[PDB]
């Protein structure tokens, strides 16, 4: 019964930038590329939302999830969000 | 009106190679682990080279199976093996063959023979001789 | 990947774009079309049950004089004896 | 039969005499004037018994009967004109005249008041059965199967002229099945086993046994346009009712060499409704499970000892109106995917929701829901062989147990998801589809309010 | 005496009182689980009644 | 029980050019989705995988079938094997039964049903 | 909408956050804390109690008993 | 019996529905997480699942393996039927200890609801004739049997003890 | 959607309506009300009992 | 699938399999860290048995004793309610036949529905001119190009690009 927008992913992806306290809130807020900052660095930056989120993140996420907001991309795209 | 290789034929040695893939794609170029020698063992009525059996088999089971639909809902072209005992069944699980529900059901067998014993309340068993006494021995006085 | 870089960008310009025609309702498109068209308590419960009480009761007065078997009622079960009877009991 | 076959041989030179696509509609619209007919003479009492008129009708009068040959001639023309209208209408009104023909002759039959007219119009079928057949059905394979619809029947039958014929010359004449009260015991030989031998095995030739029955399933899986003569080979697979009229007398005391019979009807009976669960075919689907409680009924006939006259009366009536009625839901779903493959049905009940009531109910006639026509003649089957023995409800059981699965595997496979094809496949269950559909439960469950008709004498 | 099975059988009557109103022989507007909902509730007392006679 | 079912074994480097096996399939699956993808199709696809599956088993295994072997003739072991049990069962049946119905009686003098 | 802003929590008390002290010995260390520290502290160690709180904290348990009884009593 | 599950199922259906897709006993937390009445609601029934010592069944459960006294049973009955009773009452805690009692966790967007006076008009309908449900029936009974009136030292009331354990 | 009576939340602890917990208060109170009747008056075992049966002399 | 992604595949549920046994969260979240020390004995080596061997005691201690039921996110190809909502299941394009009267209701959203089917109708000038061109014979997964060098419309129009939205 409640419903979803854009703006509940564009908190919670930028949050979890602070929240991890390996990175620093100071980095780019949508676009970081997450090689400025092999395993534990493309798995758990994304364990987090296995926690949160936490829909199994299938084989083909890992690959795209390098554009921090090509993560967020997809998601609107599977939680069919507004318009 | 399909007539070229509109089933399978007399197989499996006539020349197999060219049965997998001129038509009926089991297998890419007859080495795919699925050209058309698995006549299981012919001489009865199973298969002939038969776009069939032995072939990787048990499950086809609604997996994840994203790449095509591809895993049982949704028609992958031409992947035939076998069908009509798969929409329910399925693959292996964490435990292994050990039959120890029959041991599980070996409990009551210990009281299988329990089950010719009595069950009476009161008194006490003293188990040691005929000194119980159950039933009536004399009269009134 | 660097390849799907121009996927989902216009597929976003076009799922999204879909779902943007897909909310749609102009002016909650219902026409209907044509046409139209608590405290009583008064004959929604009436019709519901007093009405089927007279038919039904009429179809038993009008059974045990036909049927040699009506209602088949068992025994009296009583300890003493009483002003039904013309004797009593300790 | 005063004048029952009169009315309808008129509707005969009315086809070809009439005008253009009005054929149709004229053709329904004077059959069911003679329904009333049927219902109106017939019915009557009632003890022992109703010779009719004369040497050509007895009336039926220990069992009925003749209501449901006369329900399917208006009720298959709705049926036929799915996949017809593409011919000549010379040509497509020759194939109206033959269905209404085949009735004629079976209007006369059941009734049919002595045994050697019975022997000719038992063999007055099967000729506009083949020709059906052959000319508009479906793709190849037909004619083998054509002829494995002969060779069988007519394989089986040619005995009873044997068999009669050495009964008129002996012992009176057959003319009359109530002149049959002087009736010679059969004892124990080497000639009067064959004699019992030809006076049955022509009758296991059309409802089967668990031998010589492999025919059934290339009659029903290669067939007519949409169902059309399908639902009257149903009649024709049931009508073989005649053991009733001769076994009942004429050797009655040789149950020595029962047991065969009783055995091989049984172990078949089991068997063949598990043949049929790794089926691909639709059409075949149905067939094998008309193979299984048909057989049913013979068990009940060769133990004599009513309370199994009872039940056996109305189990041929039992899957007679509910096969017709599953076939009526596969000449459906047949228009709209051109493949009589069940697997490919994959992703139903979403777009037909209207007609997914009628495979509930229908599909719930074999689970049967004991307030039935079915349930209410199984138990009296129950009620009989159990007194034979206490094993018999043990394989008998079983089979009120392997179709309740052998139902449901049908029921769902309508419910999948996302169908993966089908841009056609689109009509949403037009008229033609749900009023035929109808008029089967309709009259069942209405003999289920009364059930006093369907019974023998018995 | 004949009323004690009698509101047994009204009880057991009026359960197909929105089986009959299925038929759109001019029904309710809809208001369906508040309608059954209803019709149950009137069905109680009437089943409370015979058990007081049983009991004597 | 039905299976271990072996759900990993090695690799690097066994078989280095046995890989684009998927090339087989996904040159069907582009004949697939062009197929599948067209503004008029009205209809189902062919599909020959299934036409090639049922006419291969419902038919062609009487042409396929020699009795040349007897494991082809082993079926005499399971239909006439427990036909003749039955009756070997039933044979011993109803007469056991008879003689205590014809010589003395058991049952009860109210079976009128039956 | 708004609620879940950075240094907010800043985790401050919570004895489960122990854990993170004992791993000193071996040095992970820093990050991170806060995920499984997201809603343990603040008025989330309500922590509903032991039978006490299954007799719902005693408030209720024995009330009316000592108050009906009683009266006439001759 | 017919009173008990009825009511809790439905008193854990909204539960579920309060955070629509988990229905797991993971991720759960205290019982008070704004839930006042619901949790009331449970130990109502919890404790009367651990196998009555007042509570709704008890002139049923009690009269009964107080009547497996005088028997002639197995013997490896009365050894297999009265060890169940702590293993009825085991259950009820279970729910306690991992959904009513630790720490609250599950995920976020916390959109818990309990204001709706028609699931008010079911809970508070039952529970009035659920504590009331051996005490009214029973009360008011002719009779059928002879009671067991011996339990003696020992050998009485000690399948409570069981429970407590 | 349509209405705001319970609002999201964020674990901020979102609090209550302050009118369930009057319904909840009360009928933990009426169960322990039956307290009563546990003891008052009713026993374990309203029989008496057997003194060992042993005097048959 | 390659060897050094055959250790991501573990990884990630490595620590899945975990947090169905554990009780609280910290104590999940103590054992994360506690079993990354076992990940970190070899941190950058060859790519050879070396690296194998670590994962061929792999083999062991993670099948064996592995999730005795675990949590499964119910929206997944296993779980319960995976696949529930299906008495709406999204029947999309059951809209051809209506016989009107019945296309009496949403007025407006017809006249875009016959809109976009010429984004359909007409593609094949241009989708259908690179996909003779796009696959060289008959090679690898054929998507088009993802902006199809002027505009991708969709390449995959429109059962795709209109798939079926979930509720
Ligand atoms: C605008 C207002 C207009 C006003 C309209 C007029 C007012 C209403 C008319 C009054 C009621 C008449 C209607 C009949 C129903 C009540 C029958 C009754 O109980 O009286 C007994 C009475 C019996 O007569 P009797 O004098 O007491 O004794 C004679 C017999 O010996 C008695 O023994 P028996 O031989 O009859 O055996 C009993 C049994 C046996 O009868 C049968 O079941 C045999 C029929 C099936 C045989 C198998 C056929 C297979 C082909 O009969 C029944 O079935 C009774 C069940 C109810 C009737 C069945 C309805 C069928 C539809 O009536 C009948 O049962 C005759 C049955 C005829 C059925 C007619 C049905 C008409 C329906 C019209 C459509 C209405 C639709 C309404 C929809 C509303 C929205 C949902
Ligand atoms: C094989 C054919 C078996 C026939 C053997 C000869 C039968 C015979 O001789 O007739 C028996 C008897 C008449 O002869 P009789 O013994 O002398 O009785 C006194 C009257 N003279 O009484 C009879 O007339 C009996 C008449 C019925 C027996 C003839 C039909 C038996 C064959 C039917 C078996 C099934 C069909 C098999 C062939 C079709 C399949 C290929």
């Amino acid at each position: 019964a409640p419903p979803l927008t854009l703006e509940g992913i564009k908190d919670r992806v930028l949050y979890v930038l602070k929240l991890y306290d390996k990175i620093d809130p100071e980095k780019l807020s949508v676009n970081s590329h997450f090689m400025k900052d092999d395993s534990l660095d493309q798995v758990e930056i994304i364990m987090a939302m296995e926690d949160e989120f936490g829909f199994e993140i299938p084989d083909i996420d890992a690959e795209k999830l390098m554009c921090p907001q090509e993560i967020v991309d997809y998601i609107a795209d599977k939680k069919d969000v507004y318009e | 009106a399909s007539h070229i290789t509109k089933d399978m034929l007399p197989g499996p040695y006539p020349k197999t190679p060219e049965e997998r893939a001129a038509a009926a794609k089991k297998y890419n170029m007859r080495v795919e682990d699925y050209e058309p020698y698995p006549d299981d063992g012919t001489g009865y009525g199973d298969y002939p080279k038969l776009p069939d059996r032995s072939q990787q088999e048990r499950d086809p089971w609604y997996d994840w199976d994203h790449p095509d639909l591809r895993l049982n809902w949704g028609e992958p072209m031409h992947w035939d093996l076998d069908m009509y005992i798969r929409n329910r069944v399925d693959t292996s699980p964490t435990p292994v063959n050990w039959n120890l529900m029959c041991k599980h059901l070996f409990g009551f067998v210990a009281f299988m023979l329990f089950m010719f014993w009595v069950g009476e309340t009161y008194p006490a068993y003293q188990p040691v001789g005929p000194k119980q006494y159950p039933y009536n021995n004399l009269y009134l006085e | 990947t660097p390849e799907e870089k121009l996927r989902l960008q216009q597929l976003r310009e076009l799922r999204r774009r879909w779902l943007k025609d897909q909310e749609l309702s102009p002016r909650e498109p219902v026409l209907p079309p044509q046409r139209v068209s608590t405290y009583r308590h008064s004959i929604f419960a009436f019709t519901h049950v007093l009405i089927p009480v007279w038919i039904i009761h009429y179809y038993l007065k009008y059974h045990v004089t036909t049927k040699p078997y009506t209602i088949v009622e068992k025994k009296p079960r009583i300890f003493p004896g009483d002003t039904i009877l013309e004797t009593g009991e300790v | 039969m005063l004048k029952y076959i009169i009315p309808t041989i008129m509707l005969m030179p009315l086809t070809w005499l009439s005008k253009n696509n009005m054929i149709w509609v004229n053709s329904t619209a004077h059959s069911l004037l003679i329904s009333f007919t049927s219902l109106l003479l017939m019915n009557q009492f009632g003890d022992n018994s109703l010779n009719f008129s004369l040497l050509f009708f007895s009336d039926s009068l220990s069992t009925p009967l003749l209501i449901l040959t006369m329900w399917l001639l208006p009720l298959m023309l709705m049926a036929s004109q799915h996949h017809l209208s593409k011919e000549n209408l010379t040509r497509k009104k020759l194939f109206i005249t033959m269905l209404i023909s085949l009735q004629l002759f079976l209007i006369m039959t059941f009734t049919a008041m002595e045994l050697i007219l019975f022997y000719i119009l038992f063999e007055a079928t099967l000729v506009p059965t083949l020709i059906i057949i052959t000319r508009w059905g479906n793709q190849t394979e037909r004619l083998n199967a054509g002829l494995y619809f002969l060779f069988y029947t007519l394989a089986g039958s040619l005995p009873l002229l044997v068999a009669l014929i050495y009964i008129q010359n002996t012992v009176g004449s057959l003319n009359f099945l109530m002149l049959q009260y002087w009736v010679q015991p059969v004892h124990n030989s080497w000639s009067n086993v064959f004699m019992w031998l030809a006076c049955m095995m022509a009758f296991m030739v059309k409802m089967p046994l668990y031998g010589l029955h492999l025919w059934l399933p290339k009659a029903h899986v290669e067939a007519p346009i949409a169902g059309s003569m399908v639902l009257a080979a149903v009649l024709l697979k049931l009508g073989g009712y005649g053991m009733l009229r001769i076994t009942l007398i004429l050797n009655p005391m040789t149950d020595f060499m029962a047991y065969p019979f009783i055995m091989l009807s049984l172990w078949g009976m089991i068997m063949t409704s598990s043949i049929c669960l790794r089926q691909t075919d639709l059409k075949s689907l149905i067939a094998y499970s008309s193979v299984s409680h048909m057989a049913l009924v013979i068990v009940a006939i060769l133990i004599q000892t009513p309370w199994s006259y009872m039940g056996a009366t109305a189990l041929m009536i039992a899957h007679g109106l509910t096969s017709s009625m599953l076939f009526c839901l596969a000449n459906s779903n047949y228009e709209r995917i051109h493949s009589r493959t069940m697997i490919l049905a994959r992703g139903l009940q979403t777009l037909l929701p209207l007609m997914a009531t009628w495979w509930l109910l229908a599909s719930l006639t074999n689970l049967a829901l004991p307030p039935t026509i079915n349930l209410i003649g199984e138990l009296f089957v129950v009620m009989s062989t159990f007194s034979w023995s206490n094993i018999t409800i043990i394989l008998m059981g079983v089979n009120m147990v392997i179709t309740a699965l052998y139902s449901l595997y049908m029921l769902i496979m309508t419910q999948r998801g996302k169908y993966t094809y089908h841009i056609n496949n689109i009509s949403p269950s037009f008229t033609r589809e749900n009023a035929l559909m109808s008029l089967h439960i309709l009259p069942l469950l209405l003999l289920t309010l009364n059930p006093k008709i369907i019974l023998g004498p018995l | 005496m004949n009323m004690f099975s009698s509101l047994s059988l009204v009880t057991l009557l009026l359960l197909t009182m929105p089986i009959m109103m299925m038929s759109f022989n001019t029904y309710k507007p809809s208001n369906y689980p508040l309608y059954v909902k209803t019709a149950i509730s009137y069905a109680f007392i009437t089943s409370m009644i015979p058990t007081m006679m049983f009991i004597h | 029980t039905t299976l271990d079912p072996a759900e990993y074994d090695i690799s690097s480097e066994t078989r280095k050019a046995q890989a684009e096996r998927l090339a087989i399939r996904s040159r069907l699956k582009r004949e697939y989705q062009l197929q599948y993808y067209d503004p008029s199709r009205r209809g189902v696809i062919e599909d020959p995988a299934l036409v090639r599956w049922t006419y291969a088993r419902s038919a062609n295994i009487y042409p396929n079938f020699r009795p040349n072997t007897k494991t082809s003739l082993l079926g005499a072991l399971f239909g006439i094997g427990p036909l003749v049990f039955w009756y070997y069962v039933f044979k011993t049946d109803r007469d056991r039964k008879e003689k205590l119905i014809q010589e003395g009686k058991l049952d009860r003098t109210f079976n009128i049903s039956y | 909408m708004e609620l879940p802003d950075y240094k907010q929590w800043k985790i401050e008390g919570t004895p489960l956050e122990t854990v993170q002290e004992k791993l000193a010995a071996r040095g992970l260390r820093d990050p991170w804390g806060r995920n499984e520290a997201w809603r343990y502290m603040g008025g989330f160690a309500n922590n509903v109690s032991f039978v006490g709180a299954l007799l719902k904290g005693f408030k209720w348990g024995f009330a009316a008993f000592v108050v009906a009884i009683g009266a006439e009593y001759y | 019996h017919a009173f008990f599950k009825a009511m809790l199922f439905m008193c854990s259906g909204s539960i579920i529905h309060s955070l629509n897709d988990e229905q797991d006993i993971r991720k759960m937390g205290g019982l008070f997480k704004a839930m006042p009445f619901t949790t009331t609601a449970l130990i109502v029934g919890s404790l009367a699942l651990t196998g009555m010592p007042f509570l709704t069944g008890f002139y049923s459960k009690d009269l009964i393996i107080e009547a497996a006294n005088t028997s002639y049973t197995n013997a490896w009955a009365l050894l297999m039927t009265l060890i169940a009773t702590s293993f009825t009452a085991i259950y009820s805690t279970r729910i306690i200890f991992f959904a009513l009692l630790g720490q609250p966790r599950f995920p976020t967007l916390v959109n818990i609801n309990e204001n709706n006076p028609l699931l008010i008009n079911s809970i508070k309908r039952l529970l009035i004739g659920s504590l009331f449900a051996g005490y009214i029936i029973s009360n008011n009974i002719p009779p059928t049997t002879i009671p067991q009136m011996t339990m003696p030292y020992y050998l009485k009331t000690t399948a409570l003890i069981v429970t407590i354990l | 959607g349509g209405g705001a009576h319970i609002e999201p939340r964020y674990r901020q602890f979102p609090q209550l309506t302050r009118s369930q917990v009057i319904q909840a208060e009360f009928f933990s109170a009426t169960m322990w009300f039956w307290i009563l009747w546990r003891f008052w008056h009713d026993s374990d075992a309203v029989l008496g009992h057997f003194p060992y049966p042993d005097p048959s002399q | 699938l390659t060897h050094q992604q055959k250790v991501l595949r573990l990884y990630k549920r490595a620590l899945r399999h975990l947090e169905s046994w554990c009780i609280h969260r910290d104590k999940y979240r103590y054992f994360a860290c506690l079993l990354r020390a076992r990940f970190d004995e070899h941190k950058n080596e060859k790519d050879m048995v070396k690296a194998t061997q670590l994962l061929r005691e792999a083999e062991e201690e993670f099948w064996h004793g592995q999730h005795p039921q675990p949590y499964i996110f119910p929206e997944s190809p296993g779980g319960t309610s995976y696949e529930r909502y299906e008495c709406y299941k999204v029947p999309e394009w059951c809209l051809d036949d209506w016989h009107p009267s019945e296309k009496a209701m949403y007025p407006d959203y017809f006249a875009k529905r016959e809109q976009w089917k010429k984004l359909r109708r007409e593609s094949w000038e241009r989708e259908v001119k690179q996909l003779q061109e796009e696959t060289p014979v008959g090679g690898p997964r054929t998507e088009a190009l993802p902006p199809a060098r002027k505009q991708g419309d969709l390449p995959p129009l429109w059962w795709h690009i209109v798939t079926r939205p979930r509720e």
